[PDB]
RNA sequence: CUAACACGUGCGCGAGUCGGGGGCUCGCACGAAAGCCGCCGUGGCGCAAUGAAGGUGAAGGCCGGCG
RNA sequence: UAGUAGCUGGUUCCCUCCAAAGUUUCCCUCAGGAUAGCUGGCGCUCUCGCCCGCAGUUUUAUCCGGUAAAGCGAAU
RNA sequence: AGCCGGGCGUGGAAUGCGAGUGCCUAGUGGGCCACUUUUGGUAAGCAGAACUGGCGCUGCGGGAUGAACCGAACGCCGGGU
RNA sequence: GGGGAGUUUGACUGGGGCGGUACACCUGUCAAACGGUAACGCAGGUGUCCUAAGGCGAGCUCAGGGAGGACAGAAACCUCCCGUGGAGCAGAAGGGCAAAAGCUCGCUUGAUCUUGAUUUUCAGUACGAAUACAGACCGUGAAAGCGGGGCCUCACGAUCCUUCUGACCUUUUGGGUUUUAAGCAGGAGGUGUCAGAAAAGUUACCACAGGGAUAACUGGCUUGUGGCGGCCAAGCGUUCAUAGCGACGUCGCUUUUUGAUCCUUCGAUGUCGGCUCUUCCUAUCAUUGUGAAGCAGAAUUCACCAAGCGUUGGAUUGUUC
RNA sequence: GUCUACGGCCAUACCACCCUGAACGCGCCCGAUCUCGUCUGAUCUCGGAAGCUAAGCAGGGUCGGGCCUGGUUAGUACUUGGAUGGGAGACCGCCUGGGAAUACCGGGUGCUGUAGGCUU
C-alpha cells in the first residue's frame, strides 16, 4: 500500500515556479488579514513553518483568528460521505486573500448606489444578473462583394 | 417507470393518541372537530400534543408557570399546559392563576385554590374560548428526562460531556485508563 | 552523545534558571516489600508454576538513558529528572571536540 | 459480544445455580402456620402478654 | 424461561414513589386469592456534585450612608 | 454431560409497506468479531395554500493542479 | 474586538424541490461483469486498481440458446402506439 | 529429574512448504493534472547520529574552469578572472536554500518549567510526529527580532508491575509519635507479530469439524514451451536465389509436450502401464491415379486428389518413451 | 529632464561591447591621532576634500543574446459525452462540446510610491 507521509506526492505542488526561487517578496508579509475574510490557501516550499497539509492546497476558507505569524481558517474537508468544517493554522505565507468575494461586495455597493439613486426619479432598473439572453434579430449587410465559396482541400500525404 | 424515490414517501407523525382511555378520547374527538371548522391554529397545536406520547407532555412546575406568566403583558389570561402540573416546593408566593391541564397533582390543586386561582380542565376550556383567546400556552422541559445526558456524542472522545452507562459510581468504576494522562491517554 | 557536567537550566523550587551538576540515572534496588513484589511471592509460593508471563523476545537494543539534574544551590538541592533520545554510546563531559585539526 | 452501546454487565451465573433455587410458593402457608402458632401460644399463656 | 441492562411505548402517583419482607383480618369451595397497616417506609431508587484522599459542596442586580 | 464448536445441516401461516452489503480502521486478525458506512422503525420542531432554505445540475466571477499532448537549436 | 441604538426589502443568477433534528436498530463486512483509463503477465473465461452503470436482489421484448449484451424495469384487466 | 503430567509450537502467501516481509515506518512512481486509490508491482531507505550537526549574532561564498608563480608534475600552496548553485546542508529520495538553511568565528543551553487548542493516520479513537498560541525563567543581538532541538517529509511503545524525581501533600482505619507501606503528578525499564500472549518437533499408527474459498486427474480459457506450416530471398546447390534447401527476419495453425490459472468435483468421477475391442482424424509410411526433379534405366526425392485397405513377430525394462 | 535616501512589483529591469554625462548628488580619491579590525588602514571603522568622470552609476546604440508580449504551427495534437460505426486486430472515421506546445515570423527593452534636491 503507500506511505502515510505528511508530505507525499508533493514534489510538484510544494515546488515553486520556474525562475521564481529565493526571497519571499515582502508584500506577502505586508497584508492585514481581519476576522471574516476569505481567504485562498497555497502551500509554499521555501518556508516550511507552519505548513499545511496538502490536502488543503487549493482549498479557500474564513479566517476565524489572527496570531502573530499565522492565521486560523475554518475550511471545508470532504470525509467519506460528509464534509467536516474543520480549522487549522497556517502562516503567513502560504495564504492569500480570495478575489471571489471583493467581486460580490463591489457589486454589492454599485447596485446598492444604483438602488438609492433613481429612487426619487420612479424609474425602475435592473439588479438581478440575468443570464446571456439569446440574441436578438438583425442585419447583416454585404457590402456589394458577394460571399466566396469554401471547398474542402485534396487529400494529399505530408509525411 | 417513474424516476422517484420511495423511502421517504410515508410520514411517521402520529394520526391518533396511542392510548386507549375514554376520557382522552372524546376530549380528541372534541378537539379534532374544533381544529377542523375552526381557523385558529391554538385548537390544532394543542390536539397534535394531546395526540402526543407521556414523555413528550413533560409536567410543568408551578415555579415554571408562574415564572412564565409573570412576564410583562401576560396579565389576566389563562395558562394552558397540556401535561400535568405539579407542585414545586422551593416557592413560597403563589399568585391568583386560572389554569387548565389535563390532571393536576393533588398538592398543587390545593395551593392555587388556597391562592384564590381557577382550575379548567379542556372540556370547560373549549366552552370559555373555543379558539383560545386570552390563552398562554406553556410546556414542561422536553429534555428534563436523565436519558438525554447519555445521548449525542460517546464519551471516550474529546470534547464529549457525555454520562457513560456504569453499573455504581466509585473510584473503580471507569476511571483509570481513558480519563487520565497518567494512565495510558485523556480524552 | 557528549553531554556536558554542567547545565544552567530552569529549576522548579527555586523558580528560575540556576546552574545544575548532571549525572546519569541507574534504576534503583527493587525493594522486596513493595506491594508488587508481596502480591507476586504470594502468588507464586504453593503449587502450580510460574503465574505471570516472562518475557522473552526483546528487541531493542538502545534505551533512553535519563540525566538526573541537581540545582547546586546549597538550600534548594533539588533534583529532577530529564531524558533524551537515545543512543548506542554515551558519555558525560568528555573530549570537548575541536574542528580543522589534523585527522 | 458488546452491541453498539450499553452497560458492561457481570452476571453471577457461571455456577450451577440451576440446581439450588429457592423458590417461594410456600410463602403464604407459612404465614398461615407461623400465625396458627402465634396464637394456639398466646391462648397456651392465658392472662400473660402475648408479646411476651 | 429466569436474571441484568438500555431504549421506545401504555397506566397510577408525582419531589416524591414503591410493601416485594412481616403483621392484622372468625385461615382454607373459589381463597395459596382479595382487603388493610402509616409511628410496620426499615430500606431501595430519586432529590448534589466533585476529589485518589483528608474534605469541600452549586446566582446575584440597583439607591441612601466617607467614587 | 444437553461437555465445547469462529465449522456443516435444518429452522413451520397470509397479505401490505420500506429495503441493503461484500467497503474504512483495529484484532495471533484472513471461513470470525468489534467500529464507521449502507437499512428499518418510532417520533418530534417548523413550513407554505411575503419568504425560508437545500441541490450527484448549469451560469457569472475567482483561485487550485502537472496528467494527455508537446520539447530536447531549453536544464537532467 | 465586543456591545447598544437607529435607517435602509427591487429577498439582488437559471432551474427544481418542503425542510431540519433525535433515539433505538437488523442484515452485511467471500463478490462478479461491462465501455473508458490502467499495473503484472506471451497470454488467459488470469491476477490487481480508478469512474460510472449493472448482476447479485430482477421478472419482461430482442440477441435461436444464455446471471451481466440492446430496449425497458413489474399491482389485475380492455383499447391504441 | 521427558520416568511422568499439562500445554504450546504466529501471520501473510497465485495450494502448503522452503524462500521473502510486501507485518511498524519513510522518499519517488504507479495514480488516470484536488485529495484518496491495489498486487510477493517498480527503484530505494529506517530501528541510528549530533555539547553540536541544537539557539542566536557577525563575517565570508561554493562545484568547476581559464591564465599565471622555485623545486611543483595531471594532482601540494599563492594571485587574478569567469562561475544561478552545476557544491554543501549526517543518512534514502524528493522539495528548499546565496550578504543563506552553505563555510569560519563569538557567546550560550528554548533539547528547560506549565495549562489548554489544532493538524497528520483516523472511527474522525489512541500512540508517534507536527503546527499556531498563552503563562514564567532564560540565551543571543545595538536592535527589530529569533529560539521551547536538528531546513521539511522517518528514526518509535498501552494496561499491570518495578525504579527515580515533587510537595513542611493525603491515607496508614479507637487516639498520638516515629519507621514502613499505599496514594497523587512527571520520567525510565518492554512488548520489532511494532493497538503490545509467556511457547519446540514428528506422525506413513493417526482422529474429528469442515473446505471444491485450496493442491494432486480429466475437462475448459491461454499457447509462452513443444509440434507443424507459410511470406521475403542473403547464400548452398561445379555454373543457377526458388529441382531440392534456405540465413538475418516476419505471419500463422494445433492442443497428441510441457507450462500458466484455479471455473466444476473433497456427504469421493476408482488415481500408471500392459491385455482385449470398436470407431474416428490426416499433418500419407505402403498400395490406386497423377504432376516435378540436379528423373537415361534401376533406385530415390518434392507435390496433388485421397483415410478404401494395411501398418508385424521378439530380446531388455512396470513402463509410456 | 534628472538624481539621492528608503522602497513595491522583481530581466520590458539581466548579460556583452561601444558613445555621451550641464548643475546638485552618488562616487572614485587623500590620510590612520582618536573609535575599530586585519598577515596587510586591501576590506571594515574613523578623520578629511588636492584631483577625476578613468571606473561604478545614469541615458543612448547593437538587422546583439536573453527576457516579455503577439501571429503562424492550428481547429493540427489531445480530449467530455454517443452510436447494433468501420476493422481479424492494431487502431481509425463520424456526431456533440472544449481546445494546446516547438521550430518559423513580428513588436517592446522597466513602470511606479514617500521624502528631499539640481535644472536659479
Ligand atoms: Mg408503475
Ligand atoms: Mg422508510
Ligand atoms: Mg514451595
Ligand atoms: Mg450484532
Ligand atoms: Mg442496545
Ligand atoms: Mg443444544
Ligand atoms: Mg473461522
Ligand atoms: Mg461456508
Ligand atoms: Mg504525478
Ligand atoms: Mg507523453
Ligand atoms: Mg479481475
Ligand atoms: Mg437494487
Ligand atoms: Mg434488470
Ligand atoms: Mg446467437
Ligand atoms: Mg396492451
Ligand atoms: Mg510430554
Ligand atoms: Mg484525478
Ligand atoms: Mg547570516
Ligand atoms: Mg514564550
Ligand atoms: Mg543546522
Ligand atoms: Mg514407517
Ligand atoms: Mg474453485
Ligand atoms: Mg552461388
Ligand atoms: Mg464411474
Ligand atoms: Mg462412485
Ligand atoms: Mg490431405
Ligand atoms: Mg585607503
Ligand atoms: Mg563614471
Ligand atoms: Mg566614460
Ligand atoms: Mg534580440
Ligand atoms: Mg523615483
Ligand atoms: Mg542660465
Ligand atoms: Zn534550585
Amino acid at each position: 500500500t503507500n506511505t502515510k507521509g505528511k508530505r507525499r506526492g508533493t514534489r510538484y505542488m510544494f515546488s515553486r515556479p520556474f525562475r521564481k526561487h529565493g526571497v519571499v517578496p515582502l508584500a506577502t508579509y505586508m497584508r492585514i488579514y481581519k476576522k471574516g475574510d476569505i481567504v485562498d490557501i497555497k502551500g509554499m516550499g521555501t518556508v516550511q513553518k507552519g505548513m499545511p497539509h496538502k490536502c488543503y492546497h487549493g482549498k479557500t476558507g474564513r479566517v476565524y483568528n489572527v496570531t502573530q505569524h499565522a492565521v486560523g481558517i475554518v475550511v471545508n474537508k470532504q470525509v467519506k460521505g460528509k464534509i467536516l468544517a474543520k480549522r487549522i493554522n497556517v502562516r503567513i505565507e502560504h495564504i492569500k486573500h480570495s478575489k471571489s468575494r471583493d467581486s460580490f461586495l463591489k457589486r454589492v455597493k454599485e447596485n446598492d448606489q444604483k438602488k438609492k439613486e433613481a429612487k426619487e426619479k420612479g424609474t425602475w432598473v435592473q439588479l438581478k444578473r440575468q443570464p446571456a439572453p439569446p440574441r436578438e434579430a438583425h442585419f447583416v449587410r454585404t457590402n456589394g462583394k458577394e460571399p466566396e465559396l469554401l471547398e474542402p482541400i485534396p487529400y494529399e500525404f505530408m509525411a | 417507470g417513474v424516476d422517484i424515490r420511495h423511502n421517504k414517501d410515508r410520514k411517521v407523525r402520529r394520526k391518533e393518541p396511542k392510548s386507549q382511555d375514554i376520557y382522552l378520547r372524546l376530549l380528541v374527538k372534541l378537539y379534532r372537530f374544533l381544529a377542523r371548522r375552526t381557523n385558529s391554529t391554538f385548537n390544532q397545536v394543542v390536539l397534535k400534543r394531546l395526540f402526543m406520547s407521556r414523555t413528550n407532555r413533560p409536567p410543568l412546575s408551578l415555579s415554571r408557570m408562574i415564572r412564565k406568566m409573570k412576564l410583562p403583558g401576560r396579565e389576566n389570561k389563562t395558562a394552558v399546559v397540556v401535561g400535568t402540573v405539579t407542585d414545586d416546593v422551593r416557592v413560597q408566593e403563589v399568585p391568583k392563576l386560572k389554569v387548565c391541564a389535563l390532571r393536576v397533582t393533588s398538592r398543587a390543586r390545593s395551593r392555587i385554590l388556597k391562592a384564590g386561582g381557577k382550575i379548567l380542565t379542556f372540556d370547560q376550556l373549549a366552552l370559555d374560548s373555543p379558539k383560545g383567546r386570552g390563552t398562554v400556552l406553556l410546556s414542561g422541559p422536553r429534555k428534563g428526562r436523565e436519558v438525554y445526558r447519555h445521548f449525542g456524542k460517546a464519551p471516550g472522545t474529546p470534547h464529549s460531556h457525555t454520562k457513560p452507562y456504569v453499573r455504581s459510581k466509585g473510584r473503580k468504576f471507569e476511571r483509570a485508563r481513558g480519563r487520565r494522562a497518567s494512565r495510558g491517554y485523556k480524552n | 552523545v557528549n553531554v556536558p557536567k554542567t547545565r544552567r537550566t530552569f529549576c522548579k523550587k527555586c523558580g528560575k534558571h540556576q546552574p545544575h551538576k548532571v549525572t546519569q540515572y541507574k534504576k534503583g534496588k527493587d525493594s522486596l516489600y513493595a506491594q508488587g513484589k508481596r502480591r507476586y511471592d504470594r502468588k507464586q509460593s504453593g503449587y502450580g508454576g510460574q503465574t505471570k508471563p516472562i518475557f522473552r523476545k526483546k528487541a531493542k537494543t538502545t534505551k533512553k538513558i535519563v540525566l538526573r539534574l541537581e540545582c547546586v544551590e546549597p538550600n534548594c538541592r533539588s533534583k529532577r529528572m530529564l531524558a533524551i533520545k537515545r543512543c548506542k554510546h554515551f558519555e558525560l563531559g568528555g573530549d570537548k571536540k575541536r574542528k580543522g585539526q589534523v585527522i | 459480544a458488546p452491541s453498539r452501546n450499553g452497560m458492561i454487565l457481570k452476571p453471577h451465573f457461571h455456577k450451577d445455580w440451576q440446581r439450588r433455587v429457592a423458590t417461594w410458593f410456600n410463602q403464604p402457608a407459612r404465614k398461615i402456620r407461623r400465625r396458627k402458632a402465634r396464637q394456639a401460644r398466646a391462648r397456651r399463656i392465658a392472662p400473660r402478654p402475648a408479646a411476651g
